[PDB]
């Protein structure tokens, strides 16, 4: 039987945290649905998510929380990520201006074993692409271009974007500091 | 710190072929028979009240909600009992108990006292479904009623749907059961004198229950037994999701708990019930 | 449904006059003297035991989490009493004592029986500043100790901070106080059959205070009283902040709310003590 | 005594409600602070406001949030204006296109008495300033321009802004609802 | 026949390097904090029995007045250990320690092992003032409790205030410990086979102080050592004011006395402990 | 609280009779043999020391000053006891022993064991003026000697003039009897078992006499008797003098005060011990 859980009701982050820690037994998986509290600050909202998260599922919970921001819109969206991809789809390419398309794509994990809440924190340098290309992945991967990097998130296959993405750091710092 | 399943197996073959193993099944049991919990009724409640259901809950704990409820308007609690008997005790509730795994590995084995804490008869119903038979005993009339020999009494602790007496949900009704008087108290307080309890589904909310489980160990510790001896006979307490302080506290009544695995909460029940036979 | 401040007020001084209205002290009474109250209490035990005190608060109630801190490693609850000694009476909450208004006109009226729930000396200490003498009853020694003739008599009913093994802050010291055996507890049931109270900066949260004014009904819907006559005798509970259901459930108990001004709270209750004078 | 309690921590909108709705005897005033929740739609957001606030006083209370969602965003940043103001402070009409200024100001009472919440919502057309213009007012005053008018709501008056504001349609509709 | 403080500084350097020097701290250590010494402790138990403290004090030795004081009254021991808790730990109490230059002298020295004979947490308290980290050993459940690796152990030798069961003060505590049992008296004498000891503050009037070095000459003498090597390991005694007989007393148990500048007994004491470093 | 002559009497005829009092005399018993009590004996030793008389009085206690005395100088402890015997059993002191009428008062009663703790043969030199026969007990070598039959056996508790090395005078020789492994230490406690003591003349000034009784009521509140049969057994302490703590103190260890008329010392105890035949 697993000892952490990790909530997510969204599936495709599911089935990338199965595709380095998936063979990991003390692992398990659970879909409760949280809401996150209004800021723009990534460290706040992860753990502001954590503690709602235990509330919902009683067991020790690992939750997960991004950030996408954005020189050009002084730190924005940050930790607002999640209503920006579902208003402005690929208009987000065009409301930026072109020269400083610079931006930094953040991730935090958070896991609670419902005394302590321990967050952990990557971060990605890159830029907004010109418009939107490629189709793999998932929500705004066609618009980030990594720094050194010319395709984008969407570009790459599942390894490839773990070796550029927050998360493939994320998976080695989660799995020592928990024993997976 | 806490047995798993396979650990606490041995522990419940032991006592169960000594017949000295009883079923303690709470509001969590029947949570497979789409019935509502302690927060599904406040929020039918709240919706007859003229409450929001995010609202009703922040004014007062459940049995107070309840107390809140039953004197809102003459006749309000005999209505509840009526909608409860059409919901919890409906044909497609019957449908789905036998199709149940654990009520299949509950009625499997051979029982002789089941004590209950909700108001459905879906656990002697899942005994007749067995070809075994049950006798439910919730009011004074029944225990002095005429049983057969050797039947499983299914001990109705907080009430029955067709005895609306009997149900307690106001706070009103569980501060009369703190004087321990009422005819489920006193057959419980003397099955604890010697056996084992098994809870299954459920959560040590109800303060009288709580206080039985207290009062048992001013007889223990007043009876100056060693380290050892007072440690002997335990009670088990199966449950997916307890947090960091209940078990500790539990600790201290003789009450251990078996962690089940909280991915599928039915298949780690039945498993449970069926490493006992 | 709920009596105002110059509603109530000719109806608290009949009952002063008479000699047969007790106050009844909450740990909000003590809010204006910068201590904790049961909230600040378990963000310090969070602290102690490495919780973080958003996360320790949502594994049981208050009774519970206490429960689990003095059981967490031996002398972890005298330490705790040590720590409160410190913080409740030191040399700042005196200081804070004297000029505050709701202190002030505590002692100004002549009471003959106080009773508080909080383990502080700044309701007998609020005496001591007025000139008046004051009797501390927290034990069984001190109800048979030896007073001076006509003194009010401050009954510490969870107990006082001088006798820790009267403090009553863990579950366990709950269902103890169940069986309403204690001294205190002896004291109250009696004051409660001939007088009016009056609770300034108290909720209804402890079972055993609400236990205690369901078994006075019980005394009194079986001596079959009418309905003018059961109704008489009134206890009044100011509270700034009462929600929608509580108010409703005291009403069974002959518990009538006065609705204090929630803008500035200190001032609203010291003008409800200076309108029974 | 009062019986209605209009929490905020925002002292500028407190002077606006008590320029109209101050003599009310019946209206009294707290400042406990609350935390949203992340939603772009204003109906949400003041309804989960209305119960974390009336979880915090414990009286009949009565909060307001706003929104000023924009064409040119696709409805952004709706119900997460402050913390756009925060970020963008006068980029905000940098980072919007000329020639599609138009947006919205939306605001919302909602009133809970501790059984029931009931939203008010009043609503005003305009469009965003080409840059920011004067002084009077608060956050994001300098930049909004109402339908048919020249001026900001930072360039009038209090008269004359709450001719404007949706708040001057919801002193009324909150003064008949209540009986204040 | 009695060591200045250049003379006795090369002999406590010795001692130090090699890891066996052991402080041992009595009531006069704390006198600069304005607290009580033995005598001011008299005036105030006088002053609650109704006694002058003159006439008080010729009644009885110290021992023998706190047993009195202890048996007048149910629970009047308890009241006393929560009244020097508020006026021993106070805070203005706390903020006379950090600038008091003898406990930074004793905390900027990297001690293994402290014994002291008071009842208050400024021993301790000094060395979380300089960063340092302690462990207060008070009871059995201190010794067998968990502590981190390399921390120096503040024995609390008479009690501490936190654990009011360990405060020996009364007649019948003294005689209590003079069967050499308690865990303080069992660690003692075992460190006492192997350091030298540094009184710094304190004067041998405890009956049980003097009767453990007088059981470590019957080991000393019964062993049978030569003149030579009976007489190395010393144990030190600074004393601003001995007199004339306790000085040649303490030779038998081999205790030098470092005579210290009677003018300012604090500047004294801390050109000690900084000339040991 | 206090006995006097004619209330103390009735209950000493009926230990006596039943052979189970036993009196212990101390060194205000030999003062009108004008002998030095413990405060003449340091005003000699301060004169052979060089000391005004006023000044080594308050270097410390009683023990303390003899053992400083005893190793000023080599052989000094020897000469004290050949002065003490010159002065103590002189042929002076002999005859104002006949005509004493406590000592007449004291042999006229058939005891069978009296103790003493003073160092002078005029306890049992009042047996033999009285015709009696005495049998003086100090050391191990006069336990195993031969008696005769029926003889009044004299434990010098403290030691005998004639056999010096039994004498108990300074320091170092009370902390040797703390062990209470002497003779005459393991007769006092196995007659305390089961006897009523006297005490005349003696003030309880010796912590190993306090710490006798003190571990009597160790074994008599371990054997969990009531409240009626724990304090039947009681001793008595007849004296002129005692203050207003001794009292209370010596009630624990359930010794009774028995106040002599202070005006005439040695005519009260003569009139005590002639109430008892
Ligand atoms: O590494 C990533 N690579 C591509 N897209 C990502 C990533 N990380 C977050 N995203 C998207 C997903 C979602 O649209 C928003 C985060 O919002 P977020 O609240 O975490 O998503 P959710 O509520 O649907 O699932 P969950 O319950 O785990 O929070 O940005
Ligand atoms: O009519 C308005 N005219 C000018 N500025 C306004 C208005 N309405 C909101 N605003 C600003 C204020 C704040 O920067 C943000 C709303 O965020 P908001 O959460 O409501 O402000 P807040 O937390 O400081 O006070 P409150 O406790 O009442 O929510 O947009
Ligand atoms: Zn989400
Ligand atoms: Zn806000």
């Amino acid at each position: 039987a697993p000892t952490w859980f990790y909530n997510t009701t969204n599936s495709e982050k599911l089935r990338e945290l199965q595709h380095v820690l998936g063979g990991s037994a003390k692992l398990g998986y659970l879909t409760a649905k949280v809401t996150e509290i209004l800021d723009v600050d990534l460290e706040t909202v992860i753990r502001a998510k954590a503690i709602a998260a235990y509330r919902a599922v009683r067991v020790p919970v690992i939750v997960e929380h991004g950030a996408l921001c954005i020189d050009a819109l002084n730190g924005l969206p940050g930790a607002l990520v999640k209503p920006f991809w579902e208003s402005l789809d690929t208009r987000l390419c065009e409301v930026i201006p072109a020269g400083q398309r610079t931006a930094r794509a953040r991730g935090a994990l958070c896991y609670c074993d419902g005394r302590e809440r321990h967050v952990l924190i990557e971060e990605t340098e890159g830029e907004i692409a010109p418009s939107a290309r490629g189709t793999g992945g998932f929500h705004w991967d066609p618009i980030f271009i990594p720094k050194g990097q010319t395709r984008t998130f969407a570009e790459m296959s599942l390894d490839e974007k773990l070796s550029f993405s927050p998360l493939g750091r994320l998976h080695t710092r989660l799995r020592t500091e928990l024993g997976l | 710190t806490t047995l798993t399943l396979s650990e606490a197996a041995p522990l419940l073959k032991k006592e169960f072929r000594e017949g000295r193993l009883i079923p303690f099944l709470g509001a969590g049991f029947s949570k497979p028979l789409k019935l509502p919990d302690g927060s599904q009724l406040i929020a039918s409640l709240a919706k007859t009240l003229g409450f929001e259901p995010e609202l009703f809950d922040m004014h007062g704990r459940f049995e107070q909600l309840a107390e809140f409820f039953a004197i809102s308007a003459p006749n309000r609690l005999q209505r509840l009992v009526y909608e409860m008997s059409l919901s919890f005790d409906s044909a497609e509730a019957e449908a789905l108990r036998e199709k149940s795994p654990m009520h299949r590995a509950l009625a499997a084995l051979d029982w002789r006292t089941i004590y209950t804490t909700n108001y459905d008869k879906h656990v002697e119903g899942a005994l007749r479904d067995a070809g075994k038979q049950a006798a439910v005993l919730a009011s004074f009339a029944d225990f002095q009623g005429p049983r057969a020999r050797d039947v499983c009494e299914v001990i109705k602790f907080h009430g029955t749907l067709d005895q609306p007496d009997t149900i307690v949900l106001t706070e009103s009704s569980y501060f009369q059961r703190m004087a321990l008087d009422a005819p489920p108290d006193q057959r419980l307080r003397a099955d604890l004198l010697a056996n084992s309890f098994l809870f299954i589904g459920y959560s040590f909310s109800d303060t009288n229950i709580r206080y039985i489980w207290y009062r048992m160990n001013q007889l223990r510790e007043q009876s100056q037994l060693g380290v050892k001896h007072s440690q002997a006979r335990r009670c088990f307490f199966a449950t997916h999701g307890a947090g960091l302080v209940q078990p500790d506290i539990l600790q201290q009544w003789n009450i251990d708990v078996i962690q089940l695995d909280p991915t599928d909460k039915s298949a780690s029940v039945a498993r449970l019930l069926e490493s006992i036979a």
